């Protein structure tokens, strides 16, 4: 959760250069991103999900 | 032989790189994802890593019993007008939504299902009488056996059903079952019909519902209180806890995203927004 | 019949154990040991027909 | 008798 | 290979046809399962299977769709996308029972001034959701099973509300994958990308894949293809670019059981 | 190898003494404590020593369940204005003050957790109606996991929380826990903040309690009665016992002195005299 | 898998013991052994670099 | 005495400079504006326990006769192997007079007291740009 | 190797920090010397040195310039470039005496229809010529010393004739690499082309260099980086292209001598 | 089997 004692610190994208494109292209593109975990990862203290409810 | 509790690899220690090695560089569009480990793209200390995956194992993750449905079932007055209700319940994990969200992670399971059972009674007339402590019967109706129709006519005899008689105020009533489907594995979800509808029938005949196998997959629990009619009404509440023990699951899907809408996979209008409103920019 | 098997003791106070003993015929009543296994992620990581070498470009 | 792991 | 041997060339040769491939992303192989036949310690039916090989286990060219700024994707199932395929129909409705693995072949070149992506992913039991907020698990078997034309999905739920006479067909909603998941996590599923940049095909090789041995393959589909723009088409400044995409598939040991009479189903 | 229940150590007969030993004369400005014994300063006969410490290892001193919440529900008529009544706890030591004067003699500890609930519960309406027997159901809400907001809502299902469904008149319910901390020990004081506040950011933002660390410690234990509403009102309380089994602690502190005051050690005024008046030279 | 440790007799009517089996594979579901080890109390009373010899002068 | 645990970082937080023990608690009364400080009482060695027990903790004794000087050499203590230095203080250091001073017959004797410390074997993880925190 | 392999595809990792690159013409090792710490055969100052390792020893960026038509070149000193990075810096300030290597990584990319040539230029003891003909060597430490924006270089050479108020900066003149000598002799220096066509960057890794062991880090600069436009940038048929040039600059193998209280220099 | 303290 939310939590300041244990916070993660933040992960941020810049331009070192720019993006340089010739002529008869597009000036504009998309970059997509993932996320996974390395080998070394795990979890404990299984709980229940706030990602789904069922309201009456 | 590497087992759930062992723990996870070691850090290595890892200094200064200048190579035509080049591990951050990757191409996600062959499907696989970069193995990478820290000691890849920055520079690492040795650490005895003392961590395990031993409660994300299947079998842990899934090591509870859940609520699936709550049966009602009442013993009112031999005067009324109304018939005792018995309760008649198609077992499935598809009443509720918590359980039914952790085994959709995965398309195909096998598991061994514990069933626990709690009941609850209180009085409804603003009366002063009494009752005795009552008995109650969850019996299985198996597809095909006769389903009752009162809550004391011949089924509930129960020559071959099982039958559970559970006395109120003693601990919460316990079966297991083995794995009981008719094919190599459950699925929690069929991509097809039950009936292939041909040209030279019509098309009533040749309909049934999407992703539906068999009408009756489990059966029915039917629960009812044994004792004869009281002249206090009590009613009475059947929660049943379902637990997937010796579990193996196949083929990983993303979670349910947006609230279930009937036992398939459709979606309801106004629900198919989950996600809130955050800047790009935003920490 | 018995079982006997180690813990794997958390918040100390050898090897400590327990003992398990099946009451009953079917399989399916007995208790889950959790003494599972664990698996390579690859058949859902690295599915691709070519091994891939992570220091190696992904593609040439 | 015994059996164990 | 010092040979000049690539990851992005390949040829793919299963029957009287070859494929062929310069800028390939390597290839998948769903759940590193080959596809094979069923073994006789996991066999069912007992009667001697029919087993077509080369006249069925050959590649397939579905009919070619358009991808344009707008498409929000398409989808087709399997077997259901190849039962009008050769005489691998014909085995698929002459049988009651029927089991096949898939090389599913999707193809798209551009140019190195196009961009976009396609995510190109094989679900198991692909259940999409229905089109109805009075009425679940109502889509038609004819709606359901498009054959080769496959289906598409649509950035809007939009619910059928003709009641007297309803559509009964699905309604995919692309960020929700049609099935009410987020499409982001997709990728759990065996999948390519083709980034017209990088590559101009994706190839997923599929074991068959189900609770049983084997099944009806008329009744039951036991795998989807879904194709989604993650990234979409773009072209140096034009408005509306479009770039075919052509799938082709070949069966795979595909085996068969219950010899009768043709199926002749009500498609429409 | 010494064990708390071995005997402790033997007086040595020691006759007189005139020599330039000095174990008498010390300096404990050197921060230490001279180790003497009996025969350092008198004469001493031989005595076989029979006494141990087994009493008083870390163990033993906290081997007892003690009382650190009281948690009160109901179940009510269905008629009504006021909802049924079901509680929240934020577990914690600090509710109450004699475990947690024991284990603040210590800095920092590891354990397991024991949790023994007893429940009781009576009428509070002079009316002359009954109530059929109370199932309750204790639910651990770890941090993040949905907190119920009505008796009966969604999160009682319980699918990965874990629940226990409590019988009236039974046995009191009882559970064991690991330890669980998120360090390498359960800190008992912890002299910082969970945030730093930056010049760069305003002062409300950069802001946080002091002495606490993860907002959310441990999670919630709530309680329900699972029966429904009843036309008599029963009320129930149930008390929650902690005991630290397999218990390791570390770096000694002075007891607490001056009655608590909040989480923290901080003292209200009026308290901060505990010390009696006696005069010097009166025994 | 039983553990058998001998008692240590207070009032008396051989070694007499008793008998322990655990019945759950965690740890932490199981009852205190009170087999406890003592220590040296140094670390608090002595924690000074230089040892100290009791009959020597603390100061030299 | 209206709120627990208000101390605020700046105060709880004073750098080189310290802070200082007193013989009496005094309660913040200005709710509008609260000081946000420490109310340390000596003999409670400000923390509620009494003063005569804090020679369980590490110490040494400065008496004038005997020694002019005390040493402590302490390792990092934490229920943690590494830590947020800005967030939180592993040790305190309390200098309380047990014997108070004095001199000759003069009513107003002084004489100075100085801290000179030495950090010891400290490593440190997770490099990034620097903290610049609100210290006043 | 067929292994994949190449000459022009890079990756570099020091500290928390790792650069990659796909466009790359080998790299350079000034005078095939690997950076190292100091001997205790060649050992000068007795006091334990401080060696920061990995909080130093990182990849620091500097500030982007830009290239254009009109641009003449740029200059910077090393450490001088590097005095305000991170525990770089601070080491640097807090110490009488530092000795550093580097591994210097220049960035600019542009397209297939883009040219022009950088020339990149590392120069043990880079003295510049002053703007002034009434006094030589007067150059203030504040101009001569300009951070991480540096220098840029001129076509043509502009005498101060301001005599009240002397402006005290170089004159530095292309052609004569800003110090008297001819650009084109400037290969004798290691060095590395960025020619748009070929590569996208130039890495040189330089040891220290010096007539000492170590020396003031704050009163003398090792190295000079200087970049100069060996064929002007152009671009299609664009009076006015532009491209970034980017440096990321790493301490490799730093130790400091001489502990005391930090220098503030007068550097305005 | 058993073990013996
Ligand atoms: C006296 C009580 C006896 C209770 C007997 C219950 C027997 C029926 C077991 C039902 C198994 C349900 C398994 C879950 C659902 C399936 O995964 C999916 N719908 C796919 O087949
Ligand atoms: C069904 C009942 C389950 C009950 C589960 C309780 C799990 C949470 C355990 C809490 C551990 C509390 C330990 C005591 C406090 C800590 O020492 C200090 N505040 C420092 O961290
Ligand atoms: C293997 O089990 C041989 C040893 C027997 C140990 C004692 C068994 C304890 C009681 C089990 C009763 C039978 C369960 C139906
Ligand atoms: C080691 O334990 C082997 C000897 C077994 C002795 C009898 C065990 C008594 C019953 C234990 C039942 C299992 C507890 C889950």
């Amino acid at each position: 959760i939310d939590d300041s004692f244990t916070e993660g610190g933040y992960i941020s994208v810049f331009y070192q250069t720019r993006i340089v494109v010739p002529l008869s292209t597009p000036r504009e593109m998309d970059i997509l991103g993932f996320v996974s975990a390395c080998n070394d990862f795990s979890v404990r203290l299984l709980r229940d999900t706030t990602h789904i409810e069922q309201k009456a | 032989a590497a087992t759930s509790r062992d723990a996870l690899p070691n850090t290595e220690a890892s200094g200064p790189t200048h190579s035509k090695e080049i591990p951050a560089l990757t191409a996600v569009e062959t499907g696989a994802t970069n193995p990478l480990v820290p000691s890849d793209t920055v520079q690492t200390r040795h650490v005895v890593q003392h961590r395990s995956r031993s409660e994300s194992s299947i079998e842990s993750f899934f090591a509870r019993g859940a609520c699936v449905t709550i049966m009602t079932v009442d013993n009112p007055a031999s005067t009324t007008n109304k018939d005792k209700l018995f309760a008649v319940w198609k077992i499935t994990y598809k009443d509720t939504v918590q359980l039914r969200r952790k085994l959709e992670f995965f398309t195909y399971s096998r598991f061994d299902m514990e069933l626990t059972f709690v009941v609850t009674a209180n009085f409804t007339e603003t009366n002063n009488g009494h009752a005795l402590n009552q008995v109650y019967q969850i019996m299985y109706i198996p597809p095909g056996a006769p389903v009752p129709e009162k809550w004391d006519d011949y089924t509930w005899q129960t020559s071959s059903n099982p039958s559970i008689f559970y006395t109120y105020g003693t601990a919460p009533a316990r079966i297991s079952v083995p794995y009981v489907g008719i094919s190599n594995a459950y699925s929690h979800f069929y991509d097809g019909f039950s009936k292939v509808p041909l040209k030279d029938q019509s098309a009533a005949l040749g309909d049934s519902l999407y992703g539906a196998a068999s009408l009756n997959d489990f059966g029915i629990l039917a629960v009812r209180v044994v004792n004869d009619h009281n002249p206090t009404k009590v009613t009475s509440k059947i929660r049943v806890y379902l637990k997937p023990k010796h579990i193996r699951v196949w083929c990983p899907r993303p979670p349910r995203a947006v609230a279930y809408y009937g036992p398939g996979v459709d979606y309801k209008d106004g629900t198919l927004t989950p996600l809130s409103t955050k800047d790009l920019t935003t920490y | 019949g018995a079982q006997v098997s180690s813990q794997k003791v958390g918040a100390h106070e050898s090897t400590i154990n327990y003992t398990t003993i099946n009451y009953y015929r079917d399989s399916a009543s007995n208790a889950a040991s959790k003494q599972d296994f664990s698996q390579d992620p690859s058949k859902f990581t690295e599915p691709i027909k070519d091994v891939l070498i992570k220091t190696a470009p992904m593609l040439n | 008798g015994s059996s164990s792991t | 290979e010092a040979c000049g041997y690539s990851d992005r060339v390949l040829q793919l040769t299963l029957g009287n046809s070859t494929i062929t491939t310069q800028e390939a992303a390597n290839s998948v192989v769903a759940y590193g399962r080959w596809p094979e036949y069923l073994r006789d310690s996991e066999a069912n039916p007992v009667d001697q299977p029919t087993e077509p090989d080369v006249a069925a286990c050959r590649f397939y060219t579905l009919d070619t769709v358009s991808w344009t700024k707008e498409s929000r994707g398409w989808w087709w199932k399997l077997p259901d996308a190849l039962r009008d395929m050769g005489l691998f129909g014909q085995n698929m409705y002459y049988h009651y029972l029927g089991r096949s693995g898939y090389t599913v072949h999707v193809q798209c070149n551009a140019s190195k001034f196009h961009q976009g992506a396609l995510g190109v992913f094989a679900v198991p039991e692909m259940c999409l959701a229905g089109d109805s907020n009075t009425t679940t698990m109502h889509t038609s078997y004819q709606n359901a099973n498009p054959g080769e034309k496959g289906g598409t999905f649509t950035g809007t739920f939009t619910p059928d509300n003709n009641q007297t006479s309803p559509a009964r067909r699905f309604c995919p909603v692309d960020y929700l994958l049609g099935n009410g998941t987020l499409l982001g996590n997709a990728f759990v599923f065996p999948h390519q990308i083709i980034n017209l940049r990088t590559n101009n095909c994706a190839t997923l090789v599929l074991p068959y894949v189900n609770s049983l041995s084997i099944d009806s393959m008329v009744k039951h589909n036991n795998w989807g293809i879904a194709i989604l723009p993650l990234a979409p088409l773009n072209f140096a400044s034009e408005s509306s670019p479009e770039i075919p995409i052509t799938l082709t598939i070949a069966p795979m040991c595909c085996e068969f059981n219950g010899l009768r009479n043709i199926t002749l189903p009500r498609l429409q």
